[PDB]
């Protein structure tokens, strides 16, 4: 059936330009209109423009004129979205979709675009253990502070994954061009520090894997 | 539900149609079809496949929609 | 342009009951409205177009109706897989525009947050940084406020927060608050407190620790 | 005439249908379709694609035809 | 089995008028009848099925109707390309069976045949054979009778006949009659006559030649 | 689109058996019923039987049981018709057609089957010229007697084809296992014997071409 593939992820410096691609399979983009849609957590979904791969004509939401350039290739059955002189206001998720009528019945999984100047940086993993006054309840809570890495993602598990209940891994946040993330796990007092509790942080982009044993004090 | 038949368009009329001849239209979008199309229903219940991209086809749709 | 707005951006609902989402257009759009569903990690999915047309692979419990400028999506016997965000979109005239979206959340009994505070690890101090972490876990409803106090004063700089979506299992929510400051600043003070304000109590929950002692 | 839409069947119901549920049937034979099929119209106007070769499908046709 | 029969096996018609072909089933066939068209050098072509359903590539001037056991095919403003044989076929129950067919011919004024007779060639006599050939060309209507007479007696053995279809141009018909006999038999007699009987004359047309003289 | 090919022609001795093939393209015979139909000038069209290439089941008109064997191959998308212990009553034209419902919307051009014991035999071409008493009218008629050949066909033309009006080429007839055919041409007295009139007989099967000048007397 119809299926659209998208670049997936992109890291570009502020002021630079980027070209996102969306290859289609299962249909011929000549027979339709290919659209691009921007999405930000805060301001939601925004239609950018469309292109008729048959004649190369485009239609834009004035708000994106001179910042967005939509182009296509009927041979490779691919649609393109060019963004110029990027700014932080441009970082978001970009979807391309099909829709001769105006609504969109087929979407690409989307490509995340982060406008940064950061470089691929390994993460720093810090253990999170209770203090002296903290060690009385029935269940104890340990954590992990993964800080200073770029770009995303950094998967994370506890005891190689055999410790899944009571695990809370919070979404990453940009802290002055570097991501910070945390994860907490809750076990019962009896099992810690008797049993060993370790967090395993992986950061594919830097080919790093780090294990940090949570030790008291 | 899954075994319902699907109507498709294998040709597009190459001759424009007078709006005074149109009664209604359907939007064909099933991936099971060769491509998205519009099916016009004439005053006499005749069905005609047209290209969604042609100006007159869109102008017709706008008209039938804004109609009653 | 045409502006689309939805009654509310959120609804707490129960599995099994009927849910209605409303859309209002800035001007008549002659049934050229579409509805989408979107879950946290993927593109929106078309459910309905033409205001009434149901996409093939879409469950019959979903339906839509309305006219002129007012439309509504209806979901009968809500399923857990149905919990997500719903957007209305107009395709009468470009620029095409969507509604701000309506997020569905599952309702449950109140639950106070479980608060835990953590001092900077030794590893981090070795690098000049000092981060105090605080977890506020499994609380409901989702609204919550965290405040940091150093020796007794409220601080707002160097704090980074993160929240999790409703837990598929217990339906609660969680939060992480991090106070980050230079190792020198950290050692310049003594008491570090984390304060949680939540529906579950008139008085905020407080967790703290003194830098000097253990 | 040439630009009329063509209805086809892309699936065959795998569950037999009670004759007291049938109202009429159509024969699909367009080479434009993946294959010849039968479209049943139920008492409530629902359309269902069936395999021309199954005994019950033929028995139904015979029945609807011999019907009024 | 079900037996299908057609009113007539032939109709003389005019370009432009309405033509009706009739089919009668041995028993009710519940509209499970099909009509075919067939021209001299190819397979039959389906025109109508289900008694009423018109095949896509078939001109709208063709139509069919009827019920129970009686059906009819109708052709309005007959075109020359429409001249052919039409068959009805039943598909209610096996064995499937067709009607005997109805051939359409174009009507025109009467025309007497042009008769020409030919003695055996020398080349053939050299091989012991003796064939007398006779052409009866461009005559209408199609019915015609040829008789051979040797010295005055009618012969029936050794005669082979062939006919042509209606000429697309003048609408007439033609025939060839060959009398073949051993060279010895041939030389045993003298007068060889060819006699044509046709609507165009009460008296038959006669062509002949004597073997002896030139 | 849908198209069926057929063997075209077959010459088999009486008592022998034959297998006709009908290759399909444009459709999959699995999805339908493949039928065979017999046609004779005298007795018309006759449905023989059908086969469901999906399961190999057949249905026959009892009248053909033990004389006709229908088989198919879904891989080559071909249908077969086997005829045993052939007799002259079997010589006719055989069509194969598609039709899940019982009527036939797609046919093969057909395969002519002639039950003979004849062998490929070159034709004998005899000229046909008027006698003495014959040479008075305004237009004269000449002919050609093509006799004793096998099998069909034997095309025929006059003056290499530049003499087409007034030409009557009659259908072939079986004369004791050998075909006989004739053609007549009518021209005007002035043009013959002044102008040269010749018939050109071709018989592909014997790789023969014969020209016979029509000379008076």
């Amino acid at each position: 059936e119809v299926q659209l593939q998208q670049s997936g992820a992109e890291l570009v410096k502020a002021g630079a330009s980027v070209k996102l691609s969306c290859p289609a399979s299962g249909l011929n983009i000549k027979d339709t209109y290919m659209h691009w849609v921007k999405q930000r957590p805060e301001q939601g979904l925004e239609w950018i423009g469309r292109i008729d791969p048959a004649n190369g004509n485009t239609k834009f939401d004035p708000k994106f004129q001179g910042k967005a350039t939509i182009t296509a290739d009927t041979s490779s059955n691919t649609a393109y979205l060019q963004l110029s002189s990027l700014t932080s206001e441009d970082t978001a998720v970009y979807y391309c979709a099909r829709g001769v009528f105006g609504f969109f019945d087929y979407w690409g999984q989307g490509t995340t675009l982060t406008v940064s100047s950061a470089k691929t940086t390994a993460p720093s993993v810090y253990p999170l253990a209770p203090v002296c006054g903290d060690t009385t309840g029935s269940s104890v809570t340990l954590g992990c502070l993964v800080k200073g890495y770029f770009p995303e993602p950094v998967t994370l598990t506890w005891n190689s994954g055999s410790l899944s209940s009571g695990v809370h891994t919070f979404p990453a946040v940009l802290q002055s061009d570097l991501y910070t993330l945390s994860s907490s796990v809750t076990v019962t007092s009896s099992t810690w520090p008797s049993q060993s509790i370790t967090c395993n942080v992986a950061h594919p982009a830097s080919s790093t894997k780090v294990d940090k044993k949570i030790v008291p004090r | 539900a899954i075994n319902a038949p699907v109507t498709c368009c294998y040709n597009f009329t190459n001759r424009k149609i007078s709006v005074q001849r149109l009664a209604s239209y359907r939007r064909i979008t099933s991936s099971k079809c060769p491509k998205e199309a519009v099916i016009f229903k004439t005053i006499v219940a005749k069905e005609i496949c047209a290209d969604p991209k042609q100006k007159w086809v869109q102008d017709s749709m706008d008209h039938l929609d804004k109609q009653t | 342009d045409i502006q689309m707005t939805q009654s509310s951006s959120s609804f707490s609902v129960s599995l099994g009951d009927r849910v209605t989402i409303t859309c209002k257009a800035t001007e008549d759009i002659y049934n050229r409205l579409a509805w989408y569903q979107q879950k946290p990690g993927s593109a929106p999915r078309l459910l309905i177009s033409g205001a009434t047309s149901l996409e093939t692979g879409v469950p019959s419990r979903f339906s839509g109706s309305g006219s002129g400028k007012d439309y509504t999506l209806s979901i009968t016997s809500l399923q857990t897989e149905d919990v997500a965000t719903y957007y209305c979109q107009q395709f009468w005239s470009a620029p095409y525009t969507f509604g701000g979206g309506t997020k569905l959340e599952i309702k449950r009994a109140d639950a106070a947050p479980t608060v835990s505070i953590f001092p900077p690890s030794s590893e981090q101090l070795t690098s000049g940084g000092a981060s105090v972490v605080c977890f506020l876990n499994n609380f409901y409803p989702k609204d919550i406020n965290v405040k940091w106090k150093i020796d007794g004063s409220e601080r707002q700089n160097g704090v980074l927060n993160s929240w999790t979506d409703q837990d598929s299992k217990d339906s609660t929510y969680s939060m992480s608050s991090t106070l980050t400051l230079t190792k020198d600043e950290y050692e310049r003070h003594n008491s570090y407190t984390c304060e949680a304000t939540h529906k579950t109590s008139t008085s905020p929950i407080v967790k703290s620790f003194n830098r000097n002692e253990c």
